[PDB]
RNA sequence: AAAAUAAAGUAUGAAUUAAUAUCAAAAUUUUAAUAAAAAUUAAAAAAUU
RNA sequence: UAUUUAAUUUUUAUAAUUAAUAAGAAAGAAGAAUAUAAUUUA
């Protein structure tokens, strides 16, 4: 899915279109025309200190 | 001399851990009633006399 | 000398007493006039589907020490003839 | 592939199990999580459940199924009935191997004209010398086999005293195998050959020409039980005399070793019969070989 | 290459294996404990005024409830519910005194008689009363001032009736009556046949045998003491959402949220169109999360008069 | 390597198995089948 | 042996409880790393020390005194106040001293295990007064002396006993 | 097949909701009333603390 | 520039303001033998204080430790410790030998042998 | 990576590695529902676990367990409230049969000590229900529906009152299936707290509780619901059930999705 | 890659090299240009080839 | 030549509870040397 900058950048593009949580990673699902998913880009859903800063 | 100081410190802080405060209490109220008891000196007390400590 | 073989020169030993100190139940249990090994109870729920769903397994295999020490102790009676004059199958 | 299916332990609970789930209260198993007997410990928003006709029923209708259909459901048996101890458990069941010799090498064919080259295997003598169990920790069981009897003045004073404890004659050789509590033989077990099945695949561990080798897939060719020779279909990179120590190959990919389809093994050891003395019987009668590769 | 550290499964593999809802190696220190038990507006009490028992279960004292209602009788706030929810709380004490304590409950009764007319839970609580009390006679002739009152005996009143019909000694077929009389008036529903499901009620009753009795659940008479739930985020639900313990101003919202009509939700049906879905909502920690419950004032009782008797030892009160 | 069952071997007792006797044997084998 | 096979046969005669205790005590089977030890000044680890690579593999932890000793403690560990010890009041009052220097003897430190050392000086003494009053020997003062020097061995003196003897 | 038990229409010849709350039989669950008893709930079938 | 070694004062409960209103020092030490230093005034401005004794502190300990070890008996290590105080109550000197030394020499006592070769407390010509 | 002992078991330990290099620990790292999540209390692994049965937690899992001393078959638990020798009738349960009948959602084994003799019930009643949103009334199995309402009751905003007459509104309006000659709505002289009664071909009538704070579409779907656990009640006692002109559970359909461009 | 020749050896005994403390193994960054310079974590036994 | 690796320190009755990717009386020839553990041999 494309990730946008921010929270900000996010809209809903469709009628089946919803705002979903990514483990605190917010993010954009439609069960139809999954090409319209959008994550908001952010730390990886595991990461450790020294590994992802 | 910080070493040393640093090892006297220790022995009146732990010292006074064993009464249930520490250096840091210690240190303000033999300033505040003008004690004038140097730390070696408290370190003297605490292994050679501990009732007067 | 990194930091787990020291970690475990210090603490196998000491796992080695643990079980010890965990033996020493089964001797006041003989001790007392109590002679009994300490049963294991069966576990019905083996057989389990996942979330793949296909069909999952689980082994639990349990030693009865009256047996070994029977096992040990005496011969097994004569292999029967079925196994050895007939070849094993490729 | 080389994976199992994997599944977490989370996953495992009522709604997941192939059979009906069972709850254990320690003298009874039933199949309702056990309602504490102190009332006041029970929490909110929890249903303490006496009965229930969703989850019953599926329990009655499975277990006549089952009595009522007995041919049907012959493997659902298993989960009633476990195999108790002993009695060759295909997944549990470990033996023990033995002492060879590398003796010589051979040739031989098949039923079609194909060339083997066969290397000839000897056991002198094996004995079960010693058991060895550590510290009673589950799954350390090992049992040692010796070979080859050795006149009292050959191994260093130290060893020869290991033998005079044991009880068993003195050997040039030991080694030991890991094996289950099941799996035992006493000790001074005079051990046949015909423990190993002509069929079977047999782990070898040898001394190379100079350290210790390992093939694991070997297939047995055939067995003189007079001679108490084995042959093989391989020509190893070994001295002749050199000491080899046998063991069965317990998985091949995914396949066990011993199984209904393939065969079974004769178990903790090989016993021979009451009846035959071997000193009445011909080399070329006392043979027995694979089936064709 | 070890294996028992570094493995060989690719991250993408073992990803799958790191836990983002951990459990066992818990996240709450002890010292948190005390703390977020005094942000959620709690206040320690006395072991005479409750406590918080072995299911971390905060249980009001009998003796304890019935000065509680003595204060608050004519109370704006005191409801209906509140009379008998006192009323249940004296039983035990109906049990192992009648004599004294059936004047407690027949002044209760008297008082919400002449604060309201008439009410069906003030009847059900005190025939159920007389049900531990073992006065049978009584609850004959308080069914018959219900029916006389124009009030249509409930299922509960029934249950009641087969109650107080087995522990004052008597033999089914009197409990039996009750059952069949109840199902014919519409208020027992009973899916399976008559037989079946009477032995299904008597069963659960012969579990729930007596606060005097040798076997059942109310007879069992051991408590664990605590002036606070050892366990401060224990819960109720699967997610940390849905947690035992909640703020005091969060437990007056949802009562707001019940007490007010239903426009949005479903009441009483069993579909619940907002389905729960504890996974789907936010998985992270907040700043509390690390820093510690945050800091309110610790609640502090002024004025209270000094300790007499504080050498002797509170007795259990199951009395 | 260096271990005992590894270094030491077995030659000097082969005259405990008749080898020429065996080889012989499987010859007659080997023209009884006719290989 | 004397634990698995045929447990009763140390209950029924201490004379051998107390030979097998010295014995056991005599060879030092809680420091087997002075087995291996040759000056003292270089304690050896021998037994103590294995390393993954195979080192000490054959002079690997034995267990060696471990079943004996728990096992022949369990014999003294009856604390119920339901049954006493049944070899305690079997035993002669030398023996029992005897046996309390084996227990005292055994152990690396040079000191007897608490329950151990209670259990038999509290056995002990009940004797002590009744036999007091009875046939009584300048022998059997020995007997009570060399008990009270391994009882100041083990380090918890015994006040009764010392003023006893003063 | 791969089916288990419970989901299982008969013996005869997920990751999307993990957690579920129990079910009550259908005529059961379908409304359920109060039964007082000493601050508990009892049914012929089920107990709570309410 | 170096990582500094030097030891660390363990953290100390922190104040909850009530410490900064004069005639409330922020030492608290209110322990088992407080209440037995007492206080007196000198002319000088200076304090007198009237404690117990060495041996009167540790025979409270000794009491305390006793009265503790009444109920489940006294273990060994309680054993070595009750030993220790009631040596250094009545020290009058100083000890400068392992206490174990004197165990080590008189084991004889404890594990006997054989009768050919038995040590006595008299040896030599008999 | 294996040393020692290996079992035949074609592959236990490769999830973790290969290796069996631990396996000391009695405590491992645990979701919910894991090992040492025995002690805590959680709604799900209340009911569908047994506190003995806790196994370890992620990787290290146990595909091999081998344990010593003797083993513990307990006998199977025998099943509650049934009198021996009792007969039950036996039902046939396939996948062949679709959701659309009663058929599938009922005891599969049937005694007589279930079979309640109350209502006329030929075989026993269903133990599971199924659940969607009842957005209309529409005659399913009823024959009358009686709305009850008193007049000379009067209130002033959203009441009961309210509702149950826009039970009413919703009932007769344009959109509504159901057939609007059997919706009878009546006038009560004497202080009735307004009820809904409905009469299914079995003469029997079912009253929706209503509640303080109740709203339209909960009477709505309690009258629905109610009507399923009727038409299976009624299916009990031999009646022969006319199929339902509207589907309220979308068995026979997909979740469709309109267009691109 | 087979064949021929030469390496533990007793004896003789040089030469290049040499600022060094019993040594300096592994990683990370920094510091005016490899940095065996720093700091931190760490984990280098002895002899012979 | 220093570090670094690889091998060895000359039969260890035995191997792996962990790290990382293992060690019993001594040197001539390991052979009495022409592959027998003596091919009878004065
Ligand atoms: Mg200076
Ligand atoms: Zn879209």
């Amino acid at each position: 899915p494309q990730m946008v900058m921010s929270r900000d950048e996010l809209k809903l593009r469709c009628e089946y279109c919803r705002f979903e949580w990514i483990h605190d990673t917010l993010c954009v699902r439609c069960p139809a025309q999954p090409s319209h998913d959008q994550r908001e880009m952010w730390l990886h859903s595991t990461w450790m200190w020294g590994k992802q800063q | 001399a910080h070493w040393e100081r640093a090892i006297v410190r220790k022995n009146v802080d732990s010292a006074a851990r064993e009464h249930g405060t520490g250096w840091q209490h210690l240190r303000n109220e033999l300033g505040r009633q003008n004690v004038m008891l140097l730390p070696r000196s408290q370190q003297l007390l605490a292994q050679y006399e501990p009732l007067a400590f | 000398d990194s930091f787990k073989e020291h970690y475990h020169r210090v603490h196998l030993p000491r796992r080695l007493a643990l079980q010890r100190y965990a033996r020493q139940q089964s001797l006041r249990n003989a001790a007392k006039g109590n002679v009994k090994a300490e049963e294991v109870p069966y576990k019905y729920n083996r057989w389990w589907v996942n979330e793949e769903h296909e069909f999952v397994h689980q082994y639990a295999f349990v030693e009865d020490p009256e047996v070994t020490k029977a096992k040990r102790e005496t011969l097994p009676p004569v292999t029967r003839e079925n196994i050895w004059k007939e070849p094993q199958q490729t | 592939r080389c994976y199992p299916s994997l599944m977490r332990e989370k996953d495992r609970d009522m709604y997941h199990c192939y059979y009906p789930y069972l709850f254990d209260h320690g003298d009874k198993m039933s199949l309702y999580p056990k309602i504490p007997e102190n009332p006041r410990e029970w929490q909110p928003e929890q249903l303490q459940t006496t009965y229930d006709a969703i989850r019953e029923d599926k329990y009655d209708a499975f277990i006549r199924l089952r009595e009522k259909f007995p041919e049907l459901y012959q493997d659902t048996r298993a989960w009633d009935n476990p195999p108790p101890f002993g009695e060759f458990n295909m997944f549990y069941s470990v033996r023990f191997g033995m002492v060879g010799v590398k003796a010589f090498t051979c040739k031989d064919y098949d039923e079609l004209g194909n060339q083997f080259d066969c290397t000839a295997f000897w056991f002198p003598d094996n004995q079960v010398v010693k058991h060895s169990t550590r510290n009673g920790e589950v799954g350390t069981d090992k049992v040692y086999v010796g070979a080859m009897n050795v006149p009292v003045e050959f191994h260093k004073p130290h060893v020869a005293a290991f033998y005079k404890a044991a009880g068993v004659p003195v050997k040039h050789v030991c080694a030991g195998f890991p094996i289950t509590p099941d799996a035992y033989a006493p000790v001074g077990t005079k051990l046949d050959v015909r423990h190993f099945k002509p069929g079977q695949e047999v782990t070898i561990t040898f001394q190379n020409t100079a350290a210790a080798e390992t093939y694991q897939g070997v297939p047995v060719w055939r067995i003189d039980y007079k001679n108490s020779l084995i042959y093989l279909p391989t020509l190893l990179d070994a001295d002749v005399g050199t000491y080899v120590r046998f063991s069965d190959t317990i998985n091949t990919k995914g396949l066990t070793l011993w199984n209904e389809h393939r065969g079974l093994p004769a178990f903790p050891t090989f016993i021979p019969p009451e009846d035959e003395d071997l000193s009445k019987l011909a080399t070329d009668e006392c043979q027995l070989k694979s089936p064709p590769l | 290459k070890n294996l028992a550290w570094r493995p060989k499964m690719s991250e993408r593999t073992l990803e799958q294996f790191v836990p983002l809802h951990l459990a066992f190696p818990r996240r709450h220190p002890n010292s948190w404990q005390e703390r977020q038990f005094h942000l959620l507006g709690y206040v320690k009490w006395p072991k005479e005024i409750g406590f918080y028992n072995a299911g971390d279960n905060f249980e009001l004292t009998p003796q304890a409830a019935y000065r509680i209602y003595k204060q608050n009788c004519d109370e704006t706030f005191w409801t209906r519910l509140h009379n008998e929810k006192t009323i249940i709380h004296l039983l035990p004490l109906v049990e192992q005194d009648p004599g004294t304590n059936m004047v407690l409950v027949d002044d209760i009764f008297r008082h919400h008689l002449k604060r309201f007319g008439a009410d069906h839970y003030i009847y059900n609580a005190v025939m159920q009363a007389a049900a531990f009390a073992k006065d049978f006679p009584r609850c004959e002739q308080l069914l018959a001032e219900m029916r006389g009152l124009g009030l249509e005996p409930n299922a509960q009143s029934y249950v009641n009736m087969m109650l107080g019909a087995r522990l004052t000694g008597k033999p089914r077929d009197q409990a039996e009556a009750f059952f069949r009389e109840g199902i014919k008036t519409g208020a027992i529903s009973a899916v399976m046949r008559l037989d079946t499901e009477f032995q299904m009620w008597m069963n659960q009753l012969e579990r729930l045998g007596s606060f005097k009795a040798k076997v059942g659940y109310l007879s069992v008479n051991e408590e664990g003491a605590s002036p606070m739930p050892r366990d401060m985020w224990a819960l109720w639900g699967w997610h940390r959402t849905e947690a035992k313990f909640i703020s005091r101003k969060q437990m007056i919202s949802e009562q707001v949220q019940n007490r007010v009509r239903s426009g949005k939700e479903l009441v009483g049906t069993v579909y619940q169109k907002a389905r729960r879905q504890p996974w789907a909502k936010y998985n992270g920690m907040f700043p509390y999360d690390y820093n510690g419950p945050a800091r309110r004032p610790a609640a502090s009782f002024v004025d209270a008069p000094t300790p007499t008797h504080n050498a002797e030892v509170c007795g259990t009160a199951y009395a | 390597t260096n271990r005992h069952f590894f270094v030491a071997r077995a030659n000097a007792f082969f005259s405990r198995l008749p080898i020429a006797r065996v080889q012989r044997s499987l010859a007659m084998e080997a023209v009884r089948e006719g290989r | 042996a004397l634990v698995r096979e045929q447990p009763w046969r140390l209950s029924a005669s201490p004379a051998l409880f107390i030979q097998v205790l010295q014995f056991m005590a005599l060879i030092k089977v809680f420091e087997p790393n002075k087995w291996f030890t040759f000056s003292d000044h270089a304690p050896s680890n021998r037994a103590d020390y294995r390393h993954a690579i195979g080192v000490n593999h054959s002079t690997a932890f034995w267990g060696t005194g471990e079943e004996l000793y728990d096992f022949m403690v369990e014999l003294l560990r009856v604390e119920d106040d339901g049954r006493i010890p049944t070899m305690l009041d079997l035993c002669t009052r030398e023996q029992m001293v005897d046996l309390l220097s084996g227990f005292c003897g055994v152990m690396p430190c040079g000191k007897a295990v608490g329950d151990v050392f209670k259990t038999i000086t509290d056995a002990f003494l009940r004797r002590v007064r009744n036999d007091i009053s009875g046939p009584w020997s300048a022998h059997d003062w020995a007997i009570v002396e060399r008990m009270y020097l391994v009882t100041v061995l083990c380090d918890a003196g015994n006040n009764e006993i010392l003023q006893l003897l003063l | 097949e791969a089916i288990s038990h419970a989901r299982r229409v008969s013996w005869a010849p997920f990751a999307q909701e993990p957690y579920f709350e129990e079910e009550i039989e259908a005529h059961r669950k379908h409304h359920r009333p109060d039964v007082y008893i000493y601050k508990y709930n009892v049914s012929p079938t089920h107990f709570s603390l309410r | 520039p170096k990582k500094d070694r030097r030891f660390r004062v363990q953290p100390l409960p922190s104040l909850h303001a009530n410490s900064l209103a004069d005639d409330t020092p922020l030492v608290t030490t209110t322990r088992t033998l407080s209440p037995n230093f007492r206080a007196f005034a000198l002319q000088d401005g200076g304090v007198f204080f009237t404690h117990p004794s060495h041996e009167q502190v540790m025979r409270v300990g000794q009491n305390i430790l006793a009265e503790e070890t009444k109920a489940t008996g006294m273990t060994s290590m309680d054993t070595y410790v009750n030993s220790r105080i009631q040596s250094i109550i009545a020290e009058n000197t100083v000890e400068n030998v392992a206490l174990s030394h004197w165990r080590r020499r008189h084991m004889w006592n404890l594990v006997r042998t054989h009768g050919k070769l038995q040590r006595h407390w008299g040896v030599s010509d008999a | 990576n294996l040393k020692g002992l290996v079992y035949p078991l074609p592959y236990y330990a490769m999830w973790r590695g290969n290796h069996n290099k631990y396996t000391y620990n009695k405590s491992t790292v645990c979701l919910w529902g894991e090992g040492d999540t025995r002690s805590m209390y959680h709604q799900h692994y209340a009911h569908a676990k047994c506190p003995t049965d806790y196994g370890r937690g992620g990787r290290e899992f146990e595909y091999l367990t081998v344990k010593r001393g003797k083993m513990l078959q307990k006998p199977l638990p025998r099943v509650q409230y049934v009198a021996e020798g009792s007969k039950p009738v036996w039902l046939f349960k396939s996948w062949h049969t679709p959701l659309s009948s009663p058929s599938m959602w009922e005891r599969e084994v049937q005694y007589a000590e279930h079979t309640p003799e109350h209502i006329g019930a030929k075989r026993p009643l269903a133990v599971v229900a199924p659940r969607t949103m009842h957005r209309y009334l529409f005659l399913m199995h009823m024959e009358k529906v009686t709305i009850t309402v008193s007049p000379l009751l009067f209130g002033y905003g959203h009441t009961i009152q309210k509702a149950v007459l826009d039970f009413y509104r919703r009932a007769i309006s344009a959109r509504s299936p159901f057939p609007k000659d059997k919706v009878f709505l009546f006038y009560a002289i004497d202080h009735i707290t307004p009820r809904i009664e409905v009469t299914w071909l079995d003469g029997t009538s079912y009253v929706p509780p209503v509640l303080e704070g109740a709203s339209s579409q909960d009477l709505i779907q309690m009258v629905m619901e109610e009507a399923w656990l009727a038409a299976d009640r009624m299916a009990a006692e031999g009646r022969v059930l006319n199929p339902l002109a509207i589907d309220d559970y979308k068995w026979d359909q997909l979740v469709v999705f309109k267009k691109v461009r």
